[PDB]
């Protein structure tokens, strides 16, 4: 009947809404570090750096 | 993303959303058709007189071989909500008419298979559903063209027998195809109220006992109960029975409240012995003063009352059921008496040969009522070689009792064997061009799905579907359309009027009406919100 | 007469529909 | 339905494994009890895994199939088929199981021939109709001339007991089975012949009692034997009556009135026994229990008292003595008493039983089965039950047919004669019906060790030109006349073997889909 | 041996489940490939559970059984039987599997008849001896009059390719198979016909090349086409020789002597190429790899250089050009060169191959199979391999028999004529041998959907009185003459179907005990 792939398939407006939230997840991070009133961040690693 | 927001917060809408299943897509309609076609392909092989039966096993290990479409889909463990609606579709045909429970599932799966190719062309699913309503309306009006019956329930039982042979021809009762067909005709006409056109199936008792053969099934005018003569020396044959039906146990009268009767002296204890000794002589004499020679009691008997039955020559049965004695008072014309003091000669029942019959080596000894006087209650005694052939004959003959009931509700008939489906398919194709504005493709998908039922009869009979259907459909256009179908041994010609394949009008009228509305509820759905695992 | 009857009680009538339904899912995936 | 399965734990199959599991499960049932068919077939011993296994050896095909518990769905139809055969005629439960399995084995041969299964059903319905006329036209009736009917009844019991454990006891057990039904002189109730199984002694030491045997010996201080007595039985309560008034207490003011009530209770129990001895009796049988207060009253009057025999024990005493139950004692002129000669107690297997020797109107018997083990007594009881049930229906239907393979070749000849007057669509299914009827003398011939390929070929050549009474002689291993050797069976037994196997094979052959549901508590 | 078992993890069975598992496991092999027999039979698709499953559709019965991996012990005898049939004659691997299974299916019918299994073996040895005389007396030889032998060879390839995927390609693929063996003009080595499978195009676009195709294209700066050239091949090392003295070093005192040694190494490698071009050649094929230093020497002289074709690629070039391998270059008067006309490069499926057009003494071919998918190319290669192997043996043994069911009815008639001249002990085994030979035209007739119950019955009535060339016509669905329609098979192919199935059924029927040992790493 359906596709017999062993992975995962998502069609329609599901991925069309997921790619915007994937791009907005990156833009909402770097929005606080733009311009002369922007502020720096902290990038802490698992090893402690 | 799912279960997380773009700001890092957890995104939870409903509870346990990770173990949910939701499909809107374009395959949500495709999953409903592939689940419904597999039910229709299962029921396709059990259609017609050459339809092969199915073996159903219950959860307890009991095996029942069924052929009717109502009991097949009901005894499944299908956990699919689209196929569960096909179970209630075959149940709705059994509750209303009760003859086309197999054909209403193949027709519903045929409308969804033709709608699959219409869905890929870009047609809206409600536009197909609105096109099926305008196409099924033509099939209802065309089915009422040729319809006539001459049943008078006096001597013209010949249209009634040939109507029941169409229903019993597909079951396993074809060895008794003439004997058992006449049983279901006379069982309805003796209990039906022709002034109201109402038939009550509570008056038709269907009992079964293993032993004998299928040819030993007789229509017993009366009642058949388990006889429980408390005395083993009771006479087992009454020639003329004045039946005294009572609902009081043969005992001293016990009240319904708490009494705690007090005994003080020895004169009160000797009064206890004379009270019960005169009570058992009063309950026996009040039956003999009415002239009765047979008693029926719902409750038990006392040991002191058992020997008083033999001294007065009064046979009596013990521990009869609730609705069983309700059938005795109608078959014998008597009245059910609450007490013993209200017994009279007018409340007695009349019966002829009252006897018990032992079946082989068992100890059942069922009641056989041969003679009666204007009874309104009959009992069919189904015998067979095993319990598989009896429980199926209880389901096969019940479909034969329903098609006679539908003739009293509506005295119009059609001709089966695929003759009515080909004639209705030509009516939709003629009105598809008047006018082919929007719903031209939806009406032609209805006419191509109406031809699945006669081409399934050609497949089960060993013929070719597209070769036999093209010959029958072309002969109805070149001349005026007769009752032209098919058969298994084909009986020579293909004329259904000569082969006496007669079906009810309202049977096929509800086959097209219920399958169209069930298709509309499974086409007008674009989401599934089923859960995941059980726990 | 019916001029014969060819009873085909075997497997691959159902597997032939399995190859059809699987190829329809591929054509509808890249549609 | 296998593709995109919409079931939870249930599985199904359509036209591929449906008829495959139906033909495997039904042949393996028929091949199981194949070795128990015939006068030289062996027996089975049935055992469980434990927890009071209760081993029960049986040769009858109904008792084997009712205890195995087959998990196959189509095999339960043949199990239920042999259950009705034991309940209706009591014989041929093994013969109806092999015949229904040989029909489906010939139907499995029609799988590769591409025959439609509805054509085999229509071909077997015409074959069964031709086989009913073969048994009906060959049935031998017996009206008057009763010295030939009693000789015919010994051929029925001699044929049934030859296929059981009672092989070399046909000189005794045939007389124990014919005279038991002959003493009924009426309807075949099949409960007046009370079979008592006692250990010790051989099967030749078993006998039919001329009177009646019972348990629950005569009182404490009562006489053990009374000559020329009048037997009165009862079904009434003796002591601790609590007579039919629920919600009645003894509410007194002093304890001296309680002594007057309990003396008045014992006076009414004494007056009830005084109403019993006004009939002039010497023995008393009560279905209920007799306590100590009426037991002293019967012992002082010299009257026996048999307490709590059985619920069906007073029914057999009413048929062997000629009395009535008489649960109420208020009219001595309307109560008929029994008759006997000796009520002495006999000892059978170190157990004292009450022997009702010399009874009048004795329409009841008592078979005293004595065997080496309990396994022999459980087999000889079912072997005698398979012989008494046929003789109880042979006196109701006196039509008899010639058994020993002679009836099966008469049925197979009528099908083959009408198979040549049919077109080739249904003629192949009728030839498979006649081949399965010839398998029933083939199983009997091969169980003894004879040449089954030649003896059935000699039976088919004999029945093709005359010889309507020619059958299989299992004594010497040849073909002989069945009217001379005296190997006959009942007509209703041989009809139910043919008719129930044709109906049961019709159900399984019409199955194209086996949809079994998900079972409970099986993981 | 089951009772008081003296084994650790091994089990066995004797005479009850030994022949039961042998008859179930062998029929299920024969009923599997039953649907692939005949010119209207379907094909199978073989798949694994994963881990490079490599799906390979095959209709030939040898390739199906060699990849399924049956766990049954007796089924591996029939699996190995079809492997030998593919290795000897290359055809009839499906026909020998069903025939060996139909012998054991008739031997399962002799279980209930109580026939001794050694009587069935001795009955089949006389039946197989009579069946050899039916094929030997009906074989049609072809000596002179070669215009009727080439028409007879196209009937062999037309019958073999009719039961494969090449159904509607008999107008093309018959000429590709007959002319491939006809261009050998000698022994059937079955390796000069190199089949090249390329994607793109239909099966009608496939063709037989008039020359020869190769890979590993001509150098870097070498000419791509030379007209009227002399082809010289080789099997020698070009560069980095390390010539045959293990334990030889260059032990010098300064690095200036290493420059003189490596210049002396390149002078001897240049002198080796100068000995090659003294023959007067234009093309060079080396089985080993050609490095950069001799590649510049062949490019400067205008000589081609084909490096590392194949180990068996220089054998096909030696048979298509008429030369020799010539691994040593020291005698130009004793080295025979090849001959060609065009060595142009052709492009088949976006791949440039070297076309040896116009070669002399071309006893080698190249079939360029073009298909829609790789599954068709893997099936058409095995379909052509099953067609070229029969024509390679038909030119060695010109005896041909009439196929299409005509040969099996001739073999079954000779057994039935001698089944009536035998005593009844072995006559029943010979009748089962003749019924199994008639199943082979029954499987072909039922695969198309025809009435197999009537067509084989008409073939038995035709062969009973004359009609030695009457067979089954699968085109219209009737009975026709096989000499007119031209449906013939080879005698050695039909003999190995009869002989190997009778020997393999002799082994499995003689097994009464299957003692399987404890397997390793299975728990
Ligand atoms: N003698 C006959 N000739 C042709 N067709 C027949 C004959 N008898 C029955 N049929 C067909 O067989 C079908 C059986 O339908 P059935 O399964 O009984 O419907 P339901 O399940 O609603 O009872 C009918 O539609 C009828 O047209
Ligand atoms: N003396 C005899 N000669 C020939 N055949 C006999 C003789 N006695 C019994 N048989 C055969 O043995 C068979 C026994 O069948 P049985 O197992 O009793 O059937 P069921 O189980 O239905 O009672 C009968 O069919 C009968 O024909
Ligand atoms: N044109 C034809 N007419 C009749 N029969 C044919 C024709 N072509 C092939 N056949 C039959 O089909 C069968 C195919 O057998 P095959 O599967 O090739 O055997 P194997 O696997 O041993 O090569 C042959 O036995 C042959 O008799
Ligand atoms: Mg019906
Ligand atoms: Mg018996
Ligand atoms: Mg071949």
């Amino acid at each position: 009947g359906p596709l017999s792939v062993f992975g995962d398939r998502s069609t329609g407006e599901t991925i069309r809404s997921q790619n915007v939230m994937a791009a907005a997840s990156i833009a909402n991070i770097v929005k606080s570090s733009l311009g002369p009133v922007g502020l720096d961040k902290m990038l802490v690693d698992d090893i402690g750096d | 993303t799912l279960a997380f927001d773009e700001y890092g917060r957890p995104f939870l809408i409903i509870k346990d959303q990770d173990r949910k299943s939701r499909l809107m897509g374009l395959e949500a309609l495709k999953s409903h058709i592939m689940a419904a076609k597999a039910v229709a392909n299962t029921m396709r092989t059990s259609l017609g007189p050459n339809g092969l039966d199915k073996m159903m096993v219950d959860k307890d290990g009991d095996v029942t071989v069924t052929n009717d479409g109502a009991t097949i889909l009901s005894m499944m463990d299908v956990d699919h909500q689209i196929a569960k609606l096909m179970v209630e579709l075959s149940k709705s045909q059994d509750d209303e008419i009760g003859d086309g429970t197999t054909g209403v599932v193949v027709l519903a799966g045929a409308l969804l298979e033709e709608a699959e190719q219409l869905l890929d062309r870009g047609i809206h699913p409600i536009r197909i559903a609105d096109g099926y309503e305008q196409a099924a309306r033509v099939a209802i009006e065309h089915l009422d063209k040729i319809s006539d019956s001459v049943l008078v329930d006096i001597k013209d039982t010949e249209p009634l027998i040939q109507t029941a042979k169409t229903t019993l021809g597909s079951k396993v009762v074809n060895s008794c195809h003439r004997q058992m067909a006449e049983i279901a005709v006379n069982a309805v006409l003796t209990v039906a109220d022709m002034e109201r056109r109402d038939v009550d199936f509570e008056l038709i008792k269907v009992e079964g006992k293993v032993g004998g053969r299928l040819e030993d099934t007789k229509l017993i005018k009366g009642v058949i109960v388990d006889k429980d003569f408390s005395h083993p020396q009771m006479p087992k044959k009454v020639e003329d029975a004045k039946i005294a039906i009572l609902t009081c146990p043969f005992e001293p009268p016990k009240p319904k409240t708490k009494h705690k009767l007090d005994v003080t002296s020895v004169e009160d204890y000797k009064a206890l012995q004379k009270y019960e000794k005169e009570k058992f002589e009063e309950m026996i004499q009040q039956i003999k003063e009415t002239g009765a020679n047979l008693a029926i009691c719902q409750w038990g008997f006392d040991d002191e009352a058992n020997h008083l039955l033999l001294q007065n020559n009064l046979p009596a049965v013990r521990w009869v059921g609730g609705p069983e004695i309700e059938l005795i008072a109608i078959a014998t014309g008597g009245r059910i008496v609450p007490r013993f003091s209200e017994l009279t000669a007018e409340k007695l029942g009349f019966a002829g040969l009252v006897q018990e019959i032992s079946f082989g080596t068992t100890k059942d000894k069922m009641l056989v009522i041969e003679q009666c006087k204007n009874s309104r209650a009959v009992t069919i005694f189904i015998r067979g070689g095993n319990k598989m052939i009896i429980e199926e004959a209880k389901r096969s003959l019940h479909d034969a009792l329903c098609v006679i009931r539908n003739l009293i509700r509506d005295n119009r008939v059609v001709y089966g064997g695929g003759a009515a489906e080909i004639s209705c398919a030509l009516a939709v194709s003629q009105e598809a061009d008047k006018c082919p504005t929007l719903e031209q493709y939806a009406m032609r998908a209805f006419a191509d799905a109406l031809e699945v039922i006669p081409m399934a009869l050609s497949e089960n009979s060993g013929m070719n579907p597209i070769q036999t259907m093209t010959e029958v459909r072309a002969r109805q256009v070149k001349e005026m359309n007769p009752a032209l179908g098919i058969d298994c041994l084909h009986k020579g010609t293909n004329d259904m009027k000569q082969q006496h394949v007669i079906e009810t009008l309202i049977g096929k009228k509800q086959q097209i009406s219920l399958a169209t509305q069930m298709v509309r509820m499974i086409l007008k759905i674009d989401d599934i919100r089923k859960p995941g695992e059980s726990e | 007469r019916g001029k014969g009857a060819y009873q085909d009680r075997d497997k691959p009538a159902q597997i032939r529909f399995s190859n059809i339904s699987a190829a329809k899912a591929v054509a509808d995936a890249i549609r | 339905a296998p593709v995109n399965i919409f079931k939870a734990g249930a599985d199904e199959e359509r036209a591929e494994t449906a008829r495959l599991t139906s033909f495997i499960g039904a042949i393996a049932i028929g091949d199981l009890v194949k070795s128990t068919l015939g006068p030289k077939g062996m027996d089975k011993i049935l055992l469980s895994s434990g927890r009071d296994a209760s081993l029960m050896v049986t040769n009858d095909g109904a008792t084997i199939l009712k205890n195995i518990g087959v998990d196959n769905p189509a095999a339960k139809v043949l199990v239920d088929m042999s259950r009705v055969q034991d309940d209706e005629v009591g014989d041929g439960t093994t013969s109806v199981t092999v015949l229904a399995a040989e029909l489906l084995r010939e139907a499995e041969s029609l799988i590769a021939k591409k025959i439609h299964p509805q054509t085999i059903i229509a071909g077997w319905r015409e074959a069964t109709k031709a086989a009913r006329e073969a048994l009906l036209s060959s049935a031998v009736d017996h009206g008057s001339d009763e010295v030939k009917f009693r000789q015919d009844l010994m051929n029925i019991a001699g044929t049934t007991l030859s296929s059981k454990l009672l092989t070399h006891h046909k000189d005794h057990f045939t007389k124990l089975a014919v005279e038991a039904v002959l003493r009924l002189k009426g309807s075949g109730n099949l409960e007046a012949i009370h079979i008592i199984k006692k250990l010790g002694g051989s099967l030749a030491d078993s006998y039919l009692d001329e009177g009646f045997l019972l348990d629950k010996k005569i009182g404490v201080n009562q006489p053990k034997r009374i000559e020329n007595a009048k037997i009165l039985i009862a079904n009434t309560g003796m002591d601790t009556d609590k007579i039919k008034i629920f919600g009645s207490r003894v509410r007194v003011d002093s304890t001296a009135k309680v002594a007057e009530i309990e003396h008045a209770e014992k006076e009414k129990m004494k007056e009830k026994v005084e109403r019993i001895l006004k009939h002039g009796i010497n023995c008393f049988i009560n279905r209920q229990l007799i306590y100590n207060y009426p037991e002293q009253l019967f012992g002082a009057a010299g009257v026996m008292a048999i307490e709590h025999a059985d619920f069906a024990g007073v029914e057999r005493l009413a048929l062997v003595t000629g009395g009535e139950i008489a649960s109420t004692f208020d009219h001595p002129e309307l109560v008929k008493l029994g008759s006997c000669k000796l009520i002495e107690e006999v000892m059978i297997g170190e157990d004292k039983l009450i022997h009702f020797s010399g009874v009048a109107l004795g329409e009841a018997c008592t078979i005293v089965l004595r065997g080496a083990t309990q396994q022999i007594l459980d087999e000889a009881e079912r072997s005698l039950h398979d012989a008494l049930c046929v003789l109880a229906q042979t006196v109701k239907d006196s039509r008899t047919v010639y058994g020993g393979g002679c009836s099966e070749m008469l049925m197979a000849h009528a099908v083959t004669q009408l198979a040549n007057r049919t077109p080739g669509k249904e003629a192949v299914a009728m030839e498979s019906y006649a081949k399965a009827l010839r398998m029933l003398p083939t199983i009997i011939a091969d169980n003894a060790g004879y040449d089954s390929a030649d003896l059935v070929a000699q039976l088919r050549a004999a029945h093709s030109e005359g010889n309507t009474t020619a059958g299989l002689d299992m004594r010497e291993g040849t073909i002989g006349d069945m009217a001379i050797l005296g190997i006959t069976e009942s007509f209703q037994v041989k009809r139910q073997v043919l008719l129930s196997a044709a109906e049961a094979a019709e159900v399984i052959l019409r199955v194209d889909n086996i949809i079994k549901a998900a079972p409970r508590k099986r993981v």
